[PDB]
């Protein structure tokens, strides 16, 4: 539980806490409220643990990407400022905490990367990713390196990635789209490659972290780093003479840092939630309580528009917009967790040369975007139930003898997916591409696209639909059958239904009947494994969808 | 909500148990 | 899969008499405990090697002794040892029936042979000679019946006639069968099947008579005739028919010479119950009892058991019996003699239909029944894949068509095609797999292809059907990289509609027979190009696929 | 004799010779 007539906050170890920790101490003053600020390690994990079970900081900061997953979980309280304080804040900042249009933190200030750079060991730094190398070989040679920046978080190698194509959720008709995941196209392996081959090149250490960085750029060991306006404090104290500028092109293309809202939200269970709000309103959010905030860790270009207007002059918040306005505003959505975790583990295999570019990004499109949230298996599992129960109550079926039920369904049950499939408009042009030899699944998967783009043509309508599956159920093809020429008669029936349905509904086409049936060759082209493969791998693993057809056919 | 996936799911524990 | 421990699993076919043989496990249920399960699958001479090949199938395996050898050579039997004394009980011959490289491979149990039935009160004086037949049914078809009515699909009841003249399948040669030497199409072999096709032109029989007609047929009095073995007296015994067993007419003065089989039961190789079936058969069912158990469901024939057939022997219609098969046959058991079953099975269906003429049919048998060597049907094949290219090169539409297009569709659709003209051509398709886990499956798509092919035969599709196949084979959208795929849907139209046109006009009794063409197309495509390769051109060449060496050739003019 | 098998060997050796 949560203490009343306090304030506890939570703040990334990264940040001023220090400064911010003045701000509560005015407050203290003020008002004799406590507030105590922390920094604890991992807290965007750790802060959804604890809020899950009515527990954790009265306030939470943190960049805007977690706090929609967050008032998803219930874990937030909505903040309702009056519209003369919202004036006080730029309206593109409200944006980034705007969540099922409800306000769910106060913002608080823009970060974006940039380059850093050492003027005395570089005073003209590289316009291009491209001339790296080059220069830290140049440098090298005087013991130096050209380039040191994180590589274990994705924060700092995503704007590489991104420059040339890269992209997390595609934003579409206002609203991002989380079946449109872009870590695997071609920008992103292109990016993703380059960073590799400067390790493969020894021009950087795969084992470079936060600590390791800026220690090397601030004791003048490297000239060059990447890093937020955090960072700037360190380097003023330290004995280099640096500038903060343009990240360098790749490809031609800007890089495109993910820009974040530093954004402070109530905790849900807080018994503190209009405290915090006076707290965050009147005293965090002012030119005064900035600045203290600031002049500890700067904090880019604030969200206040009174204090933005003084920072602006600086020439390192220009340079911050600038790579800002190069990159794209992170999404709130919840499934960003998912996106980080992702490419968190794809950028670490790839860099220490465990798995090859082309599997780490394939594996992070798949987490990343999870089976569209898995709703895609979850849309094939319901057509196969479908297709099962369609096939049982199909004219002349029930009377068959369970062993030739069964031994049809052994046979057609793909077919009759596919039909469903088509039908349905199950989404093929996903591609999952989900691997468990290889041009030979692609082209499957082309041929099985290819077949339901002519079913499409076709303009194949449910009537057909209907035909054609009982045609493909009554197939004399199967094996084990009793009585073969009684399924070559029902077989019939349904080949003359279809006959009788397209003379009379498609006269002008006299030639749609044959047309029809000779979709049916690619039907059975399509191997059952393959719908395994790309639809039910994960619920059923190796065991074979007939051996459990048979089962739901034999169930009831 | 992942109705026909548990279903799916159910019928290969089935199986699996024999 | 596996075969159940602590019980027994029989398998015998079902116009023997099961339910008698089920009486006995009942008995060895009772002293034993052990459970005797008694089952008459369909095509179980088939059903046996297949499942028996992967370890599974019943523990006991009732059938004619001439399929053993094979199921032998495969490995599929294991070799029983009775002791002496027990051997003693069973009349030498039988013995040697079962015998198979020096080995007993099955107990026998009787001895059948086909014998002319006939209805005393429709015929009291049965013909000696088929050339009786004919003058016989023109009188009896004036009083509502006719002469003669046996099952026609099977050879078994056919042979008779066609070996009365000189028709003699293996040439026994000092000592032993000559696989070399088939007697399938000489003169005799023609003179008999042309008599029984000219039977049928003449209407004095109809080529579609099989077993159950026949027996349906004779027991409620329409015929006066059958050809059967003794398993089917127990339903003219228990139908109003009052009925004799005699021998069967002479052909051309010359005594029919029918196959004679000695029913036998082998142990399945892979039996954990071997000890319990050699109890159960040598000590339940080869007795007095057990015999006469199963004998008074359904004949057995002479018995094996000494004992019982010196009581058996005494019946006239026992006596007809042995004089049938002392004027034919004992079957070899060797393992070309399945191949020699139906090498003769579709020549006489053929022939009895009016497809083919005689001669054609038993030429095309005396090929597939002679051939210990793929070498023949490997160089058919090959020129069936030259006949392949050659035929889409020229086929409407397809030279007007760029190369790369040309190309894309034989990429895919030659194997269509070599089926097509496999089934068209009667390639022998009933030989060695040429010998891993899935070769299981690979068997299937053997079967796969065999049973496709057969569907076409049964189809009858003629050659006109064939040509207007291959074009809609050919020009598939399915294919990928086709600069006008429209272009060759409208081409593939042509092709449907002239399929449409010929069988409306040449087939207007059928209306679906156009569908039902259609219908075969899919399993086409389910015979994959790899297992052509596999099982014709592997040895010519390796490795390398048949689509880039049909790009060659469509490439070089 | 085995005349479509060595047409058969023959168009392997001239692939195979590229
Ligand atoms: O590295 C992925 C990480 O990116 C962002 O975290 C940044 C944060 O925005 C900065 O203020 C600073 O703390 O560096 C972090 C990267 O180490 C996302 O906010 C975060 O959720 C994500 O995991
Ligand atoms: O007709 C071919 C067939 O002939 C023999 O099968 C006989 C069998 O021996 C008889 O006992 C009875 O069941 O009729 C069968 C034919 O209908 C051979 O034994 C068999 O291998 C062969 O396929």
């Amino acid at each position: 539980k949560i203490e009343e007539g306090k304030l506890v906050i939570w703040i990334n170890g990264d940040k001023g806490y220090n400064g911010l920790a003045e701000v509560g101490k005015k407050f203290e003053k003020d008002t004799g409220i406590k507030v105590t600020v922390e920094h604890p390690d991992k807290l965007e994990e750790k802060f959804p643990q604890v809020a899950a079970t009515g527990d954790g900081p009265d306030i939470i900061f943190w960049a805007h990407d977690r706090f929609g997953g967050y008032a998803q979980s219930g874990l937030l309280a909505e903040i309702t400022p009056a519209a003369a304080f919202q004036d006080k804040l730029y309206p593109f900042t409200w944006d980034a905490v705007r969540y099922n249009g409800k306000l769910i933190a106060y913002p608080i200030a823009v970060e974006a990367l940039s380059l850093i750079y050492n003027k005395d060991l570089l005073p003209n730094p590289p316009k291009t990713w491209e001339e790296i190398p080059a220069l830290d070989k140049e440098l090298k040679a005087k013991g130096k390196s050209a380039l040191m920046f994180n590589l274990q978080e994705p924060y700092f190698t995503w704007p590489l990635i991104a420059a040339d194509g890269g992209y997390a959720f595609k934003y579409a008709a206002g609203k991002y789209d989380i079946k449109d995941v872009g870590v695997d196209n071609a920008g992103a392996k292109a990016g993703l490659t380059f960073l590799v081959d400067l390790i493969k090149n020894k021009h950087m250490n795969a084992d470079t972290d936060y600590s390791i960085a800026e220690a090397a750029f601030n004791k003048g060991e490297t000239a060059m780093t990447i890093n937020g306006p955090w960072a700037w404090s360190n380097i003023d104290t330290s004995a280099v003479n640096y500038g903060v500028t343009v990240l360098p092109t790749f490809k031609g293309q800007p890089s495109k840092p993910f820009v974040g809202v530093l954004s402070a939200g109530i905790n849900a269970a807080s018994p503190n939630k209009e405290l915090a709000k006076e707290f965050l309103e009147n005293y965090l959010l002012t030119d005064e309580g900035l600045e203290a905030v600031n002049k500890d860790k700067p904090l880019g270009a604030v969200a206040l528009k009174s204090y933005e207007e003084e920072l602006a002059k600086d020439p390192r918040i220009a340079a911050t917009m600038e790579n800002a306005q190069k990159g794209e505003i992170m999404p709130n959505i919840p499934q960003m967790s998912a996106f980080w975790y992702a490419v968190r583990t794809a950028v670490i295999n790839a860099a220490s040369g465990r798995q090859t570019v082309d599997a780490a990004l394939a594996a992070a499109q798949t987490n990343a975007a999870a089976e569209f949230i898995d709703n895609v298996c979850e849309l094939a599992a319901r057509l196969l139930f479908s297709t099962v129960e369609w096939a049982r109550h199909a004219p002349f079926f029930p009377e068959l003898p369970v062993a030739d039920q069964v031994a049809l369904l052994r046979l057609s049950w793909s077919e009759l997916f596919v039909l469903n499939a088509a039908q349905a408009a199950l989404p093929l042009h996903t591609a999952p591409l989900l691997a468990a030899r290889a041009v030979a699944f692609m082209d499957q998967v082309r041929a099985f696209q290819e077949q339901v783009d002519k079913l499409g043509r076709l303009q194949v309508d449910s009537a057909e639909y209907g035909c054609l599956k009982a045609i493909a159920l009554f197939t004399p093809d199967a094996c084990g059958l009793s009585d073969p020429a009684h399924v070559e008669s029902l077989q019939e029936k349904a080949q003359v239904a279809l006959t009788e349905y397209v003379r009379a509904q498609y006269p002008s086409q006299p030639q749609r009947f044959g047309r029809l049936l000779l979709r049916l060759p690619a039907l059975r082209a399509v191997p059952a494994s393959l719908i395994s493969q790309l639809f039910f791998m994960r619920l059923v693993g190796k065991t074979p969808i007939e051996t459990l057809i048979r089962d739901m056919l034999l169930s009831g | 909500d992942y109705k026909f996936s548990t279903l799916l799911m159910m019928l290969k524990d089935m199986h699996d148990s024999k």
